[PDB]
């Protein structure tokens, strides 16, 4: 069977700053 | 460790991020923060062996149409998402998401996921739609769309209550690994 998930990691975050017009 | 790459796409506001975060953390996001690009990782045990889930969260906004395919190469399974209480988002499954994904990934399995299942029985939501002569998308209607776009499975869930949520990812896994 399949278990519930574990070990969450937020590996990549890309943002966008509309004032600077750049990705964060 | 075996690894599976799953990419989640669909209209703005459908609940892609909440789906992924509620599943992987059991915490439902408090804010509505539109996504640009996020990758999450989680592990599951599948028939006694661990599998790493690489979960790729994408932007529903058309602004990101040129960027979005950065996520697509080497994808094992797609979740195309629409809100069960947004007929516009449902139409875009066919009009936008299916053709986008297929162009880049001609053979990759697609699961069609109806989100916000908790709102289909929500009185205020039903009334808001009924005011405009609309109703929530029904399970047979969603299934018909899944068939039209050649989805390997149609699933419905609420990130909020978690009803059907585990099953979405279980079926995504089985779509890849059997
Ligand atoms: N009632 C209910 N609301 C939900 C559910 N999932 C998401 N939402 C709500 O819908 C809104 C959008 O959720 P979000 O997960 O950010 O949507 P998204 O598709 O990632 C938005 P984008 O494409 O811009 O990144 C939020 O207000 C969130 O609370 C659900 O299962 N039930
Ligand atoms: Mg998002």
């Amino acid at each position: 069977e399949i278990s519930l998930p574990s070990d969450f990691e937020h590996t990549i975050h890309v943002g966008f700053d509309a004032v600077t017009g750049e990705f964060t | 460790m075996q690894a599976i790459k799953c990419v989640v796409v669909g209209d703005g506001a459908v609940g892609k991020t909440c789906l992924l975060i509620s599943y992987t953390t059991n915490a439902f996001p408090g804010e509505y923060i539109p996504t640009v690009f996020d990758n999450y990782s989680a592990n599951v045990m599948v028939d006694g062996k661990p599998v790493n889930l690489g979960l790729w969260d994408t932007a529903g906004q058309e602004d990101y149409d040129r960027l979005r395919p950065l996520s697509y190469p080497q994808t094992d399974v797609f979740l195309i998402c629409f809100s069960l209480v947004s007929p516009a988002s449902f139409e875009n499954v066919r009009a936008k998401w299916y053709p986008e994904v297929r162009h880049h990934c001609p053979h990759t399995p697609i699961l069609l996921v109806g989100t916000k299942l908790d709102l289909r029985d929500d009185k205020d939501t039903i009334e808001r739609l009924r005011d405009k002569k609309l109703a929530p998308i029904t399970y047979p209607q969603g299934l018909a769309m899944a068939r039209e776009i050649g989805s390997v499975k149609y699933l419905e869930c609420s990130a909020l209550t978690q009803r059907g949520l585990k099953t979405v990812f279980d079926e995504a896994i089985r779509a890849v690994l059997g």
